């Protein structure tokens, strides 16, 4: 039947992403399943934050590092079959990608 | 099969699967014009693109070489059997490749062979394929017990800035 | 292979025997063997031992199951095992007499090796 | 031979190892690490980071 | 021993099946477990596979705290006499690659 | 780090004995075979392999941790 | 030989024809067919990267063939 599938989308770069998203709320706006929009979740931070020297000797330096991920996700409620068909294809970056049967 | 670990977890992984390949590969593809690699996840399947120069030297007679290569990545990682698959690509403008013109720098050195002469025949290959510009250096010894330090450099350059 | 020779019949049970690993080389692996009820056949050679062996060795197989066979000269089942498995009986590296060996089902059953015991069971 | 060749390491700074060599001295676990601040340095440029700040 | 006669054939058996073996270096190893299944307690494949290599036979490569052995032609005519395999056989792998 | 000083004993591994071989089973008289001490009595022995007439005590040398009699 | 050279082609003859054709007789990386300008018609020069040379190696008439308009490809280095 029509079951509430979320697609869960997550990166690590924003252009890759969200060009990613748009193609999904297209297709699925254009054959009305009645789409629901992405809701960006808070950015998070990884930190990093340890010595430039090896074997330390002269003035005590560090180096903050950081990595960006990214979420959000598009809940859509349609027939499982044709999501599961039309997602997995048209993905073009190294960009994840996970279906859910239900969450509501 | 399963659960599935952390989101900031999966990242990592992924990071280290992507380095330590690309160090395995680069101590045995070194004499075939090694530049790097781009692997990618597909559905139900792996595919990890091993760009070099020269496939010939890759592929061998009867594809031996990617045979064992494929059956390595298939015991070490303790992938599902059959799920991996390998393929090649040749690059096409090898000047740009900055990776793969030091190494075959390193072996026409190591071939015995003069170091300003070896420096700018390869300086000049780079510069036609197109580049604003290029350097190199090689320090270490040579005519004697002291070490010095050799620049070849040529057009452009930057140094500074994102 | 053979005719049902004496000689070449031997040879036979050596070939498939170390596929199978009935081969009981030395007289206390032997004894072992024939003790046990693994064995089916035992070999002897000439004396280059103790006279206390060629006795217990008729009196293994009277008791537990009769098959033995002598042949002379140490230097021929010597010179037809290895040091491993095949590759060189010829071999100055290693050679040296069983003296006796056990083999246990006769090695592999089979073609020939089935028929040069059967000649001799019957007639002895 | 012997009977023994071992004792308990379960916890502490010996019973965890590093990915130089199996080396140590450098007390590493973040995040899953399991990797050299030296040889961390290096994969900067490698994947798991770009640095931008 | 430097380890016994089972556990020889064990490894040069498995290696035969795969062309291609790889393994860790450790020496706290309880079963070594990732293949050979549950019958080397030591080091045995690394202690067996250097000394096929100071034979030749087999090129090594090593990464990251990883062996990575690769059988040659010549060691595949070494192991077919020394296990009695047919005259023909290569069960590691035997296709062209596209 | 510095060179090792010198010792006043070592000896490594002992030479394990170079005996006479196989005088366990005795003939007198054929087909008859004089066997002396009991064979060992273990599922997991074969039962071909002597135990040790060792008197005072009484182990079979397969075993490597159990079945000790001794008396 | 820099490139697998295939001549007299079809009209017929499209990427994924070769592609196809091609495929399951050892995988292939790229095709480059002479695709007219403007037109998706070819134009009788293909340039195969095949990415391989041994299963290429172990049949030469096979793939030249196959069943194709009963016509026949060409295999050339």
């Amino acid at each position: 039947a029509i079951h509430r599938i979320r697609i869960t989308l997550t990166s690590r770069n924003v252009k890759s992403l969200e060009k990613v998203c748009a193609d999904l709320i297209r297709g699925a706006k254009e054959k009305n399943l009645k789409v629901k929009g992405p809701v960006r979740m808070p950015t998070k931070t990884l930190r990093i934050t340890t010595r430039k020297t090896p074997c330390g000797e002269g003035s005590k330096t560090w180096d903050r590092f950081q990595m960006r991920i990214h979420k959000r996700l598009i809940d859509l409620h349609s027939p499982s079959e044709i999501v599961k068909q039309i997602t997995s294809i048209s993905i073009e970056p190294g960009v994840e990608v996970e279906v859910t049967i239900a969450d509501a | 099969m399963a659960v599935q670990i952390s989101k900031k977890r999966k990242f990592v992984a992924d990071g280290i699967f992507k380095a330590e390949l690309n160090e395995f590969l680069t101590r045995e593809l070194a004499e075939d014009g090694y530049s790097g690699v781009e692997v990618r996840v597909t559905p139900t399947r792996t595919e990890i693109i091993i760009l070099a120069t020269r496939t010939q030297n890759v592929l061998g007679e009867k594809g031996r070489r990617i045979r064992e290569l494929t059956a390595v990545v298939q015991k070490r990682f303790g992938f599902p059997e059959g799920s991996v698959e390998l393929y090649a690509e040749k690059v096409a403008t090898r000047g740009l490749c900055a990776i793969a013109q030091a190494e075959s720098l390193r072996y026409k050195l190591l071939g015995g062979l003069a170091v300003r002469r070896a420096c700018y025949g390869v300086l000049r290959f780079i510069m036609e394929s197109g580049a604003k510009g290029c350097e190199v250096v090689v320090s270490g010894k040579l005519r004697g017990q002291r070490a010095k330090s050799m620049k070849f450099v040529d057009g452009l350059m930057i140094h500074s800035g994102d | 292979g053979g005719v049902m020779d004496v000689n070449t019949a031997l040879q036979e049970v050596l070939k498939t025997a170390l596929i199978h690993d009935g081969l009981a080389r030395g007289i206390r692996e032997a004894a072992k063997a024939l003790d046990k009820r693994q064995a089916h056949l035992c070999v002897l050679a000439s004396n280059c031992d103790e006279p206390m062996y060629v006795k217990l060795v008729e009196a293994l197989c009277a008791e537990h199951q009769i098959n033995l066979i002598k042949v002379d000269d140490n230097k021929k089942l010597g010179e037809w095992v290895g040091l491993c498995k095949i590759d060189r009986e010829g071999k100055p590296r290693k050679v040296v007499g069983c003296s006796c060996v056990v083999v246990k089902d006769y090695g592999k059953e089979s073609q020939a090796k089935d028929v040069i015991e059967e000649y001799f069971k019957c007639k002895k | 031979q012997q009977l023994y060749w071992s004792h308990p390491r379960k916890f502490g700074q010996g019973s965890r190892s590093c990915r130089v060599c199996s080396n140590r001295h450098g007390l590493i676990r973040k995040y899953g690490l399991n990797m050299c601040r030296q040889c961390f340095r290096q994969y900067a440029k490698d994947i798991g980071f770009i640095k931008l700040d | 021993m430097l380890m016994p006669k089972k556990n020889r054939i064990a490894i040069y058996e498995l290696l035969f099946k795969e062309g291609v073996m790889v393994a860790k270096k450790d020496v706290h190893m309880p079963k070594h477990p990732e293949l050979a299944d549950k019958n080397v307690p030591n080091l045995h494949v690394m202690k067996a596979m250097q000394s096929l290599k100071s034979r030749g036979y087999v090129k090594e490569q090593f990464a990251w705290r990883h062996f990575y052995w690769y059988l040659t032609n010549e060691g595949i005519q070494y192991l077919r006499d020394y296990l009695h395999l047919p005259p023909e056989i290569v069960p590691a792998t035997l296709r062209r690659s596209r | 780090k510095k060179s090792y000083t010198t010792p006043k004993k070592n000896k490594h591994k002992r030479k394990k004995v170079k005996l006479a071989v196989l005088k366990y089973y005795k003939v007198d008289e054929n087909g008859k075979i004089s066997r002396l001490r009991r064979e060992c009595p273990s599922d997991e022995c074969g039962a071909g392999v002597f135990m040790a007439s060792h008197f005072d005590r009484h182990y079979c040398g397969k075993c490597c941790l159990t079945y000790c009699f001794n008396k | 030989n820099a490139t697998i050279r295939v001549t007299n082609l079809s009209e017929d003859t499209r990427e994924t024809d070769l592609q196809e054709l091609f495929r399951p007789f050892g995988s292939i990386s790229r095709i480059y067919l002479a695709k007219d300008k403007t037109t998706g018609q070819s134009k009788g020069f293909a340039f195969i990267s095949f990415h391989r040379r041994e299963d290429a190696a172990r049949a030469i008439a096979g793939v030249s063939g196959f069943g194709y308009d009963h016509l026949i490809l060409n295999v050339e280095w």
